[PDB]
């Protein structure tokens, strides 16, 4: 009859296409090219004025549906795949812009972790999405979100750019065009994501325990590959840096706090008769999880905290498996989207119609009355 | 041996300290432990790294804040002896433990094991000669001058309901939850991740807490706030950037009153008073309304006890005389029934002396209590 | 023919007339669910209803209809009824007719109610209520004696002599498996384990089943729990967690010999049931403390018809000869006895009828019961 549109925003990129297809249609990153502009802006932003943001929304959705989709929306349902916690202003904005502007039939604000959990086709998950700006955990039990059990350190990809950033610019190499160190200040965005996805090289648990007590107080240097830039200006970047980045998402020490930490300050909020199905459904999602060997010193360091005096008197024994989806890391919250939508006109009812915005005020966010 | 006996007031938040016979408690602090977070290479024996009391407020962004109680229940023991340490030290008190007897409180309903493991950290890592445990509630009423009443309280850790008649503390009749100004803190935080200001590390929570303090009203209607749009008001850092709180100052409190938002069910402040009268005697239920003590930090929220009248009026019987009655001094009122208490003559036949306690043990404490 | 409903504060059992044991057995709960504005996935259930509230416990929050044998919400006791009908028994209940069951001295508007419900939204061809008591004595098999009946609504006791019910001789008392329920969990709280939220209550509960015994004598088996740590055992929970507590077991369940620990004021379940047969004629004692039967789960605890033949004679005389009956199926003894009553040819006539209940309306069964 109709099948209805899925998008799924974000900071570094966004997933987008038709619902019922299995995986997306393509993937554009969040950024826009505008004429007469030095740097490209970034189109998903928070705290920043309110007629800016929703001319930059337009500007990215006309951008949008004519390159991924070859349609109007203005004949079938929408499905905006927002991240729990993404900012009721940012809302608001998108609300405005897809009734007011386009003026499409239907719109829905539905979470991130459960769509997720829509894909594997179970009623109860931990889940853990790593995507850019934060690395948010929130736990699922038959169908509903438990919501005070949570946790969200800023510790994405952002923060992996930043550590990159530092660490290069301490001990870089660039040939002449030798020596040269830190002439350039900085470095740009797309560059350091081609870094982080093709040199990065994550560590195991023993590799990692041994890196920290190098730090304060060596072992497993290797391999150290370059890494072609333009301009004539090669930089010889080594292996025992790369392998240093990927190790502070993994730092528990003086913050008590670490991607790995996180899931088991979630699992210790949870009540108890929860706590089992939760424990042995542990589903991880995101950017930063496509990284090459994740999951085994994710797994690894989980299993090591448990371990740990402290989480024995409330976890103990507990079978950490990691039930994995059909589709990649990255693209899990886009397919349940496009689960939820393309299956269920039924279940396009409850969510919000144009009829209800103009009448109303607003699609209703998890908050009093 | 009978000294100047001194009076400290135990709370996961606050701890506070001085001596009997006072007016206000001179040594007010709040109850943590701070440590470096880029620590030094050996992982036992610290040296500089510990800092308790004002020193730790001063230098916020240096140390990673953990907090050794929660839910008037210490978790952490090292820690909490440590701040006892520092208490006693010539930073704050500027005398030994040996001299004279304590006057600790705690919450009730606890768990009689950290009350034993209280004891034992008195009796025989400092060398008390005489150790007292007491209610906030019975406390309270000291401090107010009164025999009769309710005592709600809503410290950090616990809120809890105690009616006493005539001296008179009804065991059956108490109501406790796990839902108290530590819990409004971090779901104010949660809140500010939907504003978009989001706060992680344990020194940045702190800066939650003093929004909380400073920038939170109660309304009366809370649907009729919803329906409304909010004005967006504004509050400055100790950095320098501005915030708009929004809808998150108003709806963060009313948490207390309805905890449905949390995902955890409790009973609330106003279902706990209004049950704690319930639970006593038929004909102790109208002085019970009439005597009603609040107490604790999370009763100073503005338009809370005009909030708290209006859930009283809806849920006890029709044509009662409700008084929800509150000193100025809220926060310091279990200190100064603490200093009243020891001041009293009979105070010395309450007490579990250390001779007591190498006889009998735990058992002694736990009769003395009650 | 006819179905039998023994509908439980606790435990609602149902099946057919002429059977050995029940089919459908479940918990009387209708969990709701955490009421958030976040949705949810791929459907689910509004409200649900006995063993599906039981399996998915941790977020739903777990209300009994029935309170002390009252039906306190009549939405939820209609959802249960339903949830018996046409999932569990797999029969609509236009055809049978309709046994059930309540405690005795229970609100006269309740029956009416009950009544109501059943025939005009049930639409049921005829039914009655009966006493449980009476069912149980008649599941037994004996005509005479005293039946010390026990289940987490109401304990209570009815003396009969021959198929001669003393109705003045009725004793129903306020504690029950719930209260004992309640008491295991605080005392739990003493001991640093913790559980106030109602998905934990249900695992109280499960601990109580399991572990708690009667004491053949209270201060005995304190001396022992102080001296020995064989007798703290371990349970498991549905986490992986496992928690060990010594004085907790046989403490528990002596509420029921003790009802001031609890603070109730009144008179225990072993001289309550001396009270009640001391209420009787002076000639028909011997037979009632001949016949002392017991039944429902309260009385399910080891070493609790020990404990009744020690106490009830020492409050009788020493020339009485005392005996308990105290069968291996008196968990399920007041619907067995409704399978016997609806299985009988005599009761065909002492049905109610449609047509009788159009004529009279909700006052009829008050003539129909006793």
């Amino acid at each position: 009859e109709k099948t209805a549109v899925v998008i799924d925003l974000g900071e570094a990129f966004t997933k987008c296409g038709f619902a019922g297809e299995t995986g997306p249609r393509c993937i554009i990153p969040s950024v826009i090219k505008k004429a007469g502009m030095p740097k490209p802006i970034k189109v998903v932003q928070y705290n920043i004025n309110t007629e800016e943001l929703y001319s930059y929304l337009k500007e990215f959705i006309h951008i949008l549906y004519f390159r991924h989709l070859l349609v109007n929306p203005r004949d079938r349902r929408v499905v905006v795949i927002e991240s729990v916690l993404c900012p009721s202003h940012f809302r608001e904005t998108l609300t405005r812009v897809l009734f007011k502007y386009f003026e499409v039939p239907s719109v829905l604000l539905a979470p991130s972790h459960l769509m997720a959990l829509l894909t594997l086709g179970i009623n109860s998950a931990m889940v853990l999405d790593c995507g850019y700006r934060e690395s948010l955990v929130l736990p699922i039990y038959e169908g509903i979100p438990v919501l005070n059990c949570w946790g969200a350190l800023p510790l994405g990809g952002k923060a992996l750019h930043k550590e990159l950033e530092t660490q290069l610019l301490e001990q870089c190499t660039v040939d002449t065009g030798q020596s040269l160190p830190s002439v350039m200040g900085s470095i740009p965005e797309g560059v350091l994501e081609d870094i982080k996805v093709r040199t990065c090289f994550v560590s195991d648990l023993t590799r990692g325990l041994k890196i920290q007590a190098a730090k304060f107080n060596r072992p497993s240097p290797p391999p150290n590959v370059d890494y072609p830039l333009d301009g004539e200006k090669i930089l010889h970047v080594l292996g025992s840096i790369r392998d240093s980045v990927v190790e502070i998402l993994f730092e528990q020490d003086n913050e008590e706090k670490s991607v790995a930490t996180l899931i088991l300050d979630s699992l210790m909020q949870c009540p108890i008769d929860t706590r089992k199905q939760l424990a042995e459904n542990l589903v991880i999602i995101g950017g930063t999880s496509m990284l090459p060997g994740f999951l085994h010193r994710l797994l690894a360091e989980i299993r090591y905290l448990v371990e740990k005096p402290k989480y024995k008197k409330t976890l103990g024994t507990k079978t950490f498996r990691i039930h994995t989806p059909p589709a990649k890391a990255n693209c899990v919250a886009w397919l349940g989207g496009a689960i939820f939508g393309a299956l269920q006109d039924i279940l396009g009812s409850r969510s919000v119609s144009k009829e209800y915005y103009n009448q109303t005020g607003r699609i209703p966010d998890w908050c009093s009355l | 041996i009978a000294n100047q006996p001194v009076v400290i007031d135990n709370g996961s938040g606050v701890i506070k300290a001085g001596f009997a016979g006072d007016q206000i408690p001179k040594y007010c602090f709040p109850n943590y432990v701070g440590r470096p977070k880029h620590v030094r290479v050996m992982a036992g024996a610290l040296e500089g790294d510990i800092f308790i009391g004002p020193k730790a407020e001063e230098h916020r962004g240096l140390l990673s804040i953990r907090y050794p109680m929660e839910h008037g229940i210490v978790k952490d023991w090292n820690d909490m002896e440590r701040i006892w340490q520092y208490v006693y030290s010539k930073e704050q008190l500027q005398t030994f433990s040996e001299e004279h007897p304590v006057l600790l409180t705690e919450a009730p309903l606890n768990p009689r094991k950290n009350r034993e493991r209280a004891a034992e950290v008195f009796f025989e890592t400092f060398n008390v000669p005489a150790l007292f445990i007491s209610m906030q509630a019975v406390l309270s009423l000291y401090a107010t001058g009164r025999t009769t009443g309710v005592v709600l309280d809503s410290g950090d850790g616990v809120t809890h309901a105690v009616p006493i008649y005539e001296g008179f503390a009804m065991p059956h009749s108490i109501m406790r939850i796990d839902i108290a100004g530590r819990d409004v803190s971090r779901f104010l935080r949660l809140y500010l991740r939907k504003e978009g200001y989001d706060f992680h590390s344990s020194s940045e929570f702190e800066i939650v807490k003093a929004i909380k303090e400073r920038a939170c009203y109660l309304s009366i209607n809370p649907q009729k706030d919803e329906t409304l749009e909010t004005e967006k008001a504004q509050y400055y850092l100790p950095d320098g950037s501005t915030i708009e709180i929004g809808p998150s100052r108003f709806r963060a409190p009313e948490l207390l009153f309805r905890p449905d938002l949390i995902g955890e069910e409790s009973e609330g402040i106003h279902e706990v008073l209004v049950f704690a009268i319930q639970k006593s005697d038929m004909d102790l239920r109208r002085t019970l309304f009439s005597n009603i003590v609040l107490s604790g930090g999370s009763t100073l929220f503005k338009g809370f006890g005009d909030r708290l009248l209006s859930e009283v009026k809806k849920l006890a019987p029709k044509d009662v005389k409700i008084r929800i009655s509150a000193p100025q001094e809220r926060l310091y009122s279990t200190w100064i029934g603490g200093s009243i208490l020891a001041s009293l003559d009979t105070f010395k036949k309450m007490w579990v002396s250390k001779k007591e306690y190498e006889e009998d043990g735990a058992r002694s404490i736990h009769r003395k209590t009650f | 023919a006819a179905l039998v409903v023994d509908n439980g504060s606790g435990m609602c059992k149902a099946g057919f007339a002429g059977d050995d044991a029940p089919r459908a057995v479940f918990p009387s709960i209708v969990g709701r669910p955490r009421h958030q504005g976040v949705m949810v996935g791929m459907g689910q259930k509004d409200s649900y209803v006995g063993d599906e509230a039981q399996s998915k416990r941790g977020i739903l929050t777990l209300k009994y209809p029935i309170e002390h044998g009252i039906v306190t919400n009549w939405d939820d006791m209609e959802k249960i009824w339903h949830h018996t009908f046409y999932n569990e028994l797999r029969v609509a209940p236009e055809e049978h007719p309709v046994l059930l069951t309540e405690a005795p001295l229970n609100p006269k508007a309740n029956r009416e109610k009950m009544t109501q419900i059943m025939f005009e939204t049930f639409n049921t061809p005829a039914m009655y209520v009966a006493i449980q008591a009476v069912l149980s004595l008649y599941a037994s098999g004996r005509t005479t004696g005293i039946v010390m009946d026990s289940g987490d609504g109401v304990t209570h006791t009815v003396p009969i002599y021959e198929g001669y019910a003393l109705p003045h001789a009725i004793l129903r008392l306020d504690l029950a498996g719930r209260d004992l329920t309640d008491y295991l969990m605080k005392i739990l709280t003493e001991r640093g384990y913790s559980f106030t939220t109602t998905a934990e209550r249900e695992i109280v509960r499960d601990i109580k089943e399991k572990l708690c015994y009667v004491a053949l004598d209270f201060e005995q088996e304190m001396a022992t729990a102080a001296s020995s740590s064989s007798l703290e055992k371990s349970y498991e929970l549905p986490d992986g967690q496992v928690i060990t507590i010594g004085n907790e077991r046989f403490r528990c369940p002596e509420a029921l010999f003790q009802p001031s620990f609890l603070g109730m004021e009144s008179c225990g379940i072993h001289e309550t049931t001396f009270n009640s047969i001391m209420k009787c004629d002076v000639d028909i004692r011997k037979d009632l403390y001949a016949n002392t039967v017991l039944s429902g789960g309260t009385t399910m605890y080891p070493g609790i018809a020990d404990r009744m033949q020690k106490e009830i004679t020492a409050l009788a005389p020493s020339t009485m000869k005392i005996k308990i009956i105290a069968p291996p199926e008196r968990k399920y003894s007041v619907w067995i006895g409704g399978s016997i009553l609806a299985s009988l040819s005599t009761f065909q006539q002492m049905w109610i009828s449609k047509q009788e209940y159009d004529e009279s309306g909700p006052s009829i069964v008050h003539r129909k019961c006793f």
